[PDB]
């Protein structure tokens, strides 16, 4: 598919302007919309800006997003640095196959729609294991809906995404083949099954909510899931 | 489980940003038998240039109907009400809403 390149990290000083890069590999970048998501320690990812330069409501308005067709990346821009800002920044952005999120951007200040995950724990390698997400606030039926993992030390990765209607369904690389993606829109629940498990599935793994593919809005609480 | 007795060309799949097929759906045991569901034909809507545009999605718009299907099985003049969900079109729809 394609690569989100951000820097590895930004250091600067409270009350300055700061500005975060997100190169995509492959494919025009301004022909799918661009998202900035804010994940704090321990904390659940949140979303800080979506297509391209839309602002949700909650978010200050020094938080800004814009993008450079010329250079095919995508800036997020927080003017007035505060130590609530200090967090890790991630965008993401889709193909019409896939979603990608960057490696993320450890930001360092210088010193209703709900989501419920269940299934996780611990199993052996080659073991198999269901997650399960309980949706509640919102027409479920009417939004596509994805799994993001976030393995121990490591950023954000995509696994799967399915849509509304269930009729689609995608999964990434080191996930397809094994993983299989459903819904039961009748009763709001979104499934994971997950087969031959590897140690390297060792993460914790969010329910999404996507307005469109690949356009993620809501995030759950995350489940963890250890192969040993 | 009260049984009563009760006395017994469109184009926009081509035409429309977020067009569709239709599927034929066929049960004999079933009135209607023949139901034409409808699937989009792509992920994206077709906007003003003629491409497959991907800041929006081809969504079906899907209802529940009333059928009757015959119970018992295989036994004409005898039905049991149903209520399944079928696609009946595909709309456009974008994540801005102003």
């Amino acid at each position: 598919n394609f690569m989100l390149t951000q820097p590895h990290s930004v250091s600067e000083s409270p009350g300055k302007t700061v500005t975060i890069s997100c190169t995509r590999s492959s494919g025009s970048l301004a022909n799918y919309y661009v998202q900035w998501y804010q994940q704090r320690p321990g904390s659940s990812p949140t979303i800080v800006i979506f297509a391209n330069n839309q602002r949700p409501s909650g978010v200050p308005d020094r938080f800004s997003g814009s993008i450079d067709s010329s250079s095919n990346s995508a800036s997020l821009t927080i003017s007035g640095l505060k130590t609530e800002d200090e967090a890790d920044y991630y965008c993401q952005t889709y193909d019409p196959y896939s979603v990608v999120f960057g490696g993320g951007t450890k930001l360092t200040v210088l010193g209703e729609v709900q989501l419920l995950e269940s299934g996780g724990g611990l199993v052996q390698p080659g073991g198999s294991l269901r997650l399960s997400c309980a949706a509640s606030g919102f027409g479920f039926s009417s939004y596509a809906m994805s799994w993001v993992r976030q393995a121990p030390g490591k950023g954000l990765e995509w696994v799967s995404a399915i849509s509304g209607s269930g009729g689609s369904t995608y999964y990434a690389d080191s996930v397809k083949g094994r993983f299989t993606i459903s819904r039961d829109n009748s009763k709001n629940t979104l499934y994971l099954q997950m087969n031959s498990l590897r140690a390297e599935d060792t993460a914790v793994y969010y329910c999404a909510r996507d307005l469109i593919h690949g356009v993620t809005r809501n995030w759950g609480q995350g489940t963890l899931v250890t192969v040993s | 489980p009260r049984t009563v007795m009760v006395n017994l060309s469109s184009d926009y799949y081509n035409r429309s940003t977020s067009p569709w097929n239709l599927h034929r759906n066929e049960d004999p045991e079933r009135y209607p038998s023949v139901i034409w569901e409808a699937q989009c034909r792509h992920l994206g809507c077709i906007n003003a240039d003629g491409n497959v545009d991907y800041h929006m999605n081809s969504v079906p718009i899907q209802q529940e109907i009333l059928v009757l299907r015959r119970e018992p099985p295989h036994s004409p003049n005898s039905f049991r009400l149903e209520k399944i969900l079928v696609s009946v079109g595909c709309t456009c729809v974008t994540p801005i809403v102003h």
